[PDB]
């Protein structure tokens, strides 16, 4: 029982050794881009006037 | 005569030092409740007499100045024609709702037989203002009706200030105010009598919440009828010998003095409930409690 | 499934009254709203009655006010019309029709098999351009409907419903809302408005929906039908 | 036994060898250019009364409209946020719910709870009430989320350190996620629904594949029970609130922890996680009965919602990012705008 | 007034929905929400008995309804889940006299712990207990021949079974840290005793009083 499930986690953290990553300030600029893209259609980021706003 | 000691130096001192600690109470207990649920008929009515305590409070400098000799003689037929009159209003409004309160508790822990009645529901917010606009049926015409010119602007009598009609109308309304406190507080004693018997045959005793418990309710329902009875029962046992003085010309005037600083008196206890009334009735409330340490703290 | 059966339909001699009843199955009846709606023999639908669900509120067309009473026994299904002084003019078919109004919900989709009754200004007035379009199968349909008020609301919703009434058989509902097509109905039919003219297109026709168009309006609360279009061929 | 062990402990210490050497910057000092949202100030619009207990789980429909919510009173509430009319009430089996979805077609609703199966219900059944549908047992713990992909499948998280997809129409467990070690108590799904993050009580997260079956990545960094999980809308990243006064960010690409999101004055837990519909604004509901929203991008405060006397139980964001509906144990649900 | 129809006959489907929920509140703030908890084999079963997740026994008993959920079985973390029974009206804690002499860590130890754990969490801190020191029976024939210092050797009194059960309701009293705002109801039972609901009736009672006056603003 012990073994075989020492056996599994160590295939399962093989498997999560030999994945692709990346660089983390690769991610966090493509992150800002995608905030800095969509913030113009965020509500809660620029509140929206009570003529387009549904909750008035 | 007068004396000058008692009306205008003692009366106007005692009534700013209960006035100056009741409207703060009275503020600071409505910038609570402002935000207390009202999800039972209890805090509903604690909420009305948080409304008519800062009336009352608010009504307070208004005779304290009449009084004190200071305001002039239009501020005081003000106080006699609509101060004053609130004040009463307000004062009978807290009355029917502290056996209002009684009456709640009641149905709640004794659960009496004739629970079909469910005056604990949604209609009592109806019932309150019900409780409201009667008192002030009871005392609309008291302040229209006291419309009779000063004959001297030395000193002025409010039932001077009162046609005869309005005369035989307050006579009537002050009566029925007394009779209402009276059967207000019989219905008090009974009920908190019947709770207090509920609560002793409620617990097995023997264990130190149980005792706790006995304890503090029996507590609170003491106190709530010792301040009921001292800051009242004087005021409306001293009112119709007072009212009948003021009606009655054949009174004499020492009396007639004797019976006007009694009634001020008595009437400075039932404005000294307003500052005891938060202590004892507030204070108890649960989510008044968590809200004020919510915020205070 | 959902069923609504009407009974105590006949001859009634004029200023009598008469007790229509509607049993009501496969669905929870008290959750519902019904009316009654008239069918007078060639002259197309009309609104009756309505009482709600619970029997908060209930209405009656001007034309029945102060002699039709509608009523409801949740308990056994049943939707009750009491008629009092029937006139000649109440001689129709009468419908019992379900209707329930919530966000989203598909109000007056079903409607009873009805009952014959035979007898010895303000509102909204829905018309409809042409009464008899000779179609052929396989085509394009688009019926028109016009009303005297804008049926679009504040709320934005467009309250139009699409109905149709096969030969023989009950109304059946096709379009709510305006746009909304209703459930079981194939996407053959559209709605489309611009808030008081509107449109019905059936592309590729068969000869299953071969009937009498109505249009029926639900912005202000006097519902009035169109005087039908009917396709022949 | 001792090998294994061995082999795991080398095979983690390469994984987070891999993951520093890939940490070149941070995104704290990658945000310094960028201006701040400043102070964020949503007042509530709608306030949704109606719950008499202590609300556990709240999902918004995909209409941005229609609101479902769940209480400990054994009812399953469907709200119209914007008229605040409740356009459905369904009553519960079992009233120990701690989760509900609704369903992005909006034809059906999941809830779920202490009695260990996932109740699926019908909202568009032809005799117009709403009817209990499907009844997802075997979870062998306590339903802690459940999130519909389809109206057919639905992926549940439970208390037996399991998740599961299931398959509505046939009621039997079409997938099983094992390999957390402690319950868990969240779940989310990413924008294609090909993926889902669950947090669980080993202070741990983990990505999983809707189809593939197994494990993609575990994510660590939390010092307490993971509570919340939410994705970016990117789907490219996650940010996961704890038992802890911490929230962090993690990014699947990177496959690291971005940004922590925490305060010396909070120190209680956080319950409910969600983002704006930019992802810039991370909204997390705390047991202070307060909600505070975050700049993603530089773990500013950038506002707090208050109003809430209880614990704020569930948070969720519309789709179109419209409003914010926070569910809280004083039996209301405030919508903020 | 402003209001569409559809949308006065949906604001009068959403009033009859609230009618509806006010009245289930209603009717369910006057059952009596009992949590059934032990060490484990413990008594629990012959309790609900004789009154794959969670279990509701729902029973009425002198026009008072009893709502008992049991959580045996759950085998996930309590602190997830337990905050959902802060608002029950009391806590059936059963506990085997008999296991004492029996280890699982002795059994008797493992049940004080886990009363201590429920009594002094944040969720129960005014809830009131019910305990039922259960199988007392074969405690008084174990407790002939098997001496109570097993458990608890600082017991110095004689080895009887009024002294022992005595010294064993004391010692999981003595663990209640609020004495003062919660009350422990132990009560001993054996097999199949009727008494048992008239206990827990009584005990429920007084707690229903105290939740009276606390919620009057009178306590
Ligand atoms: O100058 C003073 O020293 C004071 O004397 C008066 O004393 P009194 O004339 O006895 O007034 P009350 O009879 O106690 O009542 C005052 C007003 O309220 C009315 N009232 C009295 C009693 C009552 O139960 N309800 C009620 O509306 C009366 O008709 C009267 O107009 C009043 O207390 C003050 O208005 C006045 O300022």
């Amino acid at each position: 029982a012990s073994i075989a499930q020492a056996r599994k986690l160590v295939e399962q953290l093989k498997m999560e050794a030999n994945i692709d990553r990346i660089k983390v300030s690769k991610a966090a600029a493509d992150l800002m881009a995608y905030c800095e893209a969509h913030a113009k259609e965020d509500p809660l980021l620029t509140p929206v006037p009570a003529s387009e706003n549904p909750f008035r | 005569s007068q004396n000058l000691l008692i009306t205008q130096q003692i009366i106007p001192v005692l009534y700013c030092m209960v006035f100056i600690a009741g409207i703060l109470l009275n503020g600071v207990s409505g910038w609570i409740f402002f935000y207390v649920p009202s999800s039972k008929s209890f805090i509903i009515y604690l909420k009305n007499i948080v409304i008519a305590d800062f009336v009352m409070s608010l009504t307070f400098p208004f005779k304290i100045l009449g009084d004190s000799g200071l305001g002039p003689w239009q501020l005081n037929v003000f106080v006699c024609r609509v101060s004053a009159v609130l004040f009463y209003v307000n004062m009978y409004v807290s009355i029917v709702f502290f056996g209002l309160i009684s009456f709640d508790r009641y149905y709640k822990i004794v659960k009496p037989l004739w629970t079909s009645f469910i005056q604990s529901v949604s209609y009592s917010k109806l019932l309150s203002v019900i409780v409201w606009m009667l008192m002030l049926l009871l005392a609309v015409p008291n302040i229209i009706l006291t419309n009779q010119s000063v004959r001297e602007v030395t000193q002025i009598k409010c039932i001077e200030l009162k046609s005869e009609l309005g005369r035989k109308w307050h006579k009537a309304s002050n009566y029925i105010f007394v009779a209402i406190f009276w059967i207000v507080f019989l219905l008090l004693i009974v009920f908190y009598t019947a709770i207090t018997k509920k609560i002793f045959k409620s617990h097995l005793k023997s264990s130190r919440n149980s005792t706790s418990v006995k304890k503090k309710s029996s507590r609170n329902i003491f106190s709530i009828v010792f301040v009921f009875f001292v800051c009242f029962v004087p005021y409306h046992i001293a009112r119709i010998p007072y009212t009948k003085s003021q009606t009655e010309a054949h009174y004499s005037c020492q009396s007639k003095e004797i019976l006007r600083y009694m009634k001020e008196f008595t009437l400075l206890l039932s404005a000294a409930n307003v500052c005891l009334d938060p202590i004892i009735y507030f204070f108890l409330c649960q989510p008044f409690r968590e809200i004020l340490c919510k915020k205070l703290h | 499934d959902v069923q609504l059966v009407e009974s105590g339909g006949g001859l009634v001699q004029p200023g009598g009254s008469r007790k229509l009843s509607c049993s009501a199955s496969g669905f929870a009846f008290s959750s519902f709203g019904m009316h009654w709606v008239r069918q007078a023999p060639e002259k197309g639908l009309e609104w009756v009655a309505y009482i709600s669900s619970g029997s908060g509120t209930i209405y009656y067309a001007d034309t029945v006010k102060g002699r039709f009473t509608i009523s409801r026994d949740d308990p056994k299904n049943t939707l009750f019309l009491q008629m009092t002084s029937l006139r000649s003019e109440d001689t129709a078919m009468y419908y019992c029709v379900r209707s329930i109004y919530y966000y989203g919900s598909s109000p007056f989709d079903f409607w009873g098999q009805g009952t014959t009754l035979t007898v010895s200004g303000s509102d909204i007035v829905m018309t409809q351009a042409t009464s008899s379009v000779p179609v052929t199968p396989g085509e394009s349909v688009s019926i028109s409907c016009r009303s005297s008020k804008s049926l679009l609301h504040s709320n934005g919703n467009t309250y139009l419903y699409w109905f149709l009434q096969r030969p023989g058989q009950s109304p059946q509902l096709l379009i709510y809302r305006m746009s909304n097509l209703a459930s079981g109905v194939p996407d053959r039919f559209s709605g489309s408005g611009s808030g008081t003219a509107f449109t019905l297109t059936i592309s590729r026709l068969e000869a299953e929906d071969v009937g009498v168009y109505y249009c029926m309006q639900h912005l202000e609360y006097p519902l009035t039908f169109g005087a039908g279009t009917k396709l022949e061929l | 036994l001792d090998q294994l062990r061995q082999e795991a402990e080398q095979l983690k210490n390469q994984i987070r060898d891999a993951r520093k050497a890939c940490a070149d910057a941070t995104l704290s000092q990658i945000t310094n250019n960028i201006d701040p949202v400043g102070r964020i100030q949503m007042r509530t619009r709608r306030t949704l009364r109606g719950h008499l207990a202590k609300i556990y789980a709240m999902h918004w429909g995909t209409d941005s409209r229609l609101l479902v919510s769940a209480s400990q009173d054994g009812k399953l509430i469907i709200w119209d946020s914007y008229t605040t009319n409740k356009v459905h009430a369904i009553p519960l089996r079992s009233s120990w719910v701690m989760t509900c979805a609704y369903a992005p077609s909006g034809n059906y609703v999941a809830c779920g709870g202490l009695d260990n199966i996932c109740s699926i219900y019908n909202l568009k059944t032809r005799e117009g009430n709403v009817r209990v549908s499907r009844e997802l047992a075997g979870h062998t713990g306590y339903l802690s989320c459940c999130r519909f992909l389809d109206d057919n499948q639905i992926v549940t998280s439970s208390g037996d350190t399991t998740c599961a997809l299931w398959d509505i129409e046939t009621g039997q467990q079409t997938t099983t996620f094992t390999g957390h070690t402690g319950d868990v108590m969240s779940l989310s799904l990413a924008p294609d629904t090909r993926l889902f993050v669950s947090g669980a009580c080993d202070a741990s997260a983990k990505l999983w594949d809707v189809r593939e079956g197994m494990c993609r990545q575990t994510f660590t960094g939390h010092e307490s029970d993971i509570n919340a999980i939410c994705f970016f809308p990117n789907g490219n990243a996650f940010a996961t609130g704890s038992d802890d006064a911490t929230c962090r960010l993690f990014d699947l690409r990177a496959d690291q922890e971005l940004m922590t999101y925490s305060h010396d004055n909070i120190i209680c837990g956080i319950t409910s996680v969600s983002f704006s519909k930019s992802g810039r604004l991370l909204l997390a509901g705390y047991d202070d009965f307060n909600c505070n929203v975050w700049d993603a991008l530089k773990a500013d405060r950038a506002g707090v919602l208050a109003g809430h006397d209880n614990r704020v139980s569930c948070l969720g964001v519309t789709d179109d990012g419209m409003a914010v509906a926070t569910g809280s144990w004083d039996s209301f649900l405030k919508i903020w705008n | 007034c402003t209001l569409s129809a559809e949308d006065k006959a949906a604001v009068e489907r959403s009033k009859m929905i609230d009618r509806n929920l006010r009245e289930d509140g209603e009717k369910a703030a006057r059952e009596v929400k009992l949590l059934l908890l032990g060490a484990g084999e413990s008594g629990k079963s012959t309790i609900v008995k004789q009154m794959t997740g969670i279990v509701e026994t729902h029973f009425t008993f002198k026009d008072l309804h009893f709502k008992m959920f049991d959580v045996g079985g759950q085998r996930s973390e309590r602190k997830k889940w337990i905050h959902c029974f802060e608002g029950v009206t009391a806590i059936i804690f059963c506990v085997a006299l008999s296991d004492y002499d029996l280890v699982l860590m002795n059994r008797m130890h493992e049940s004080m712990k886990l009363f201590d754990s429920i009594c002094n969490n944040k969720w129960f801190t005014d809830t009131s207990i019910i305990l039922f020191l259960n199988k007392k029976d074969l405690f008084e024939e174990k407790i002939k021949k098997s001496p109570l210092t097993i458990c608890y050797p600082e017991y110095a009194g004689s080895n009887t079974y009024e002294e022992a059960a005595a010294y064993i309701q004391c010692q999981f009293e003595d663990l209640n840290k609020r004495k003062d705002t919660k009350e422990i109801y132990t009560h001993f039972t054996c097999a199949t005793d009727t008494k048992n609901v008239q206990f827990v009736f009584d005990a429920v009672t007084d707690v229903i009083i105290k939740n009276n006056l606390k919620d009057c603003g009178l306590f």
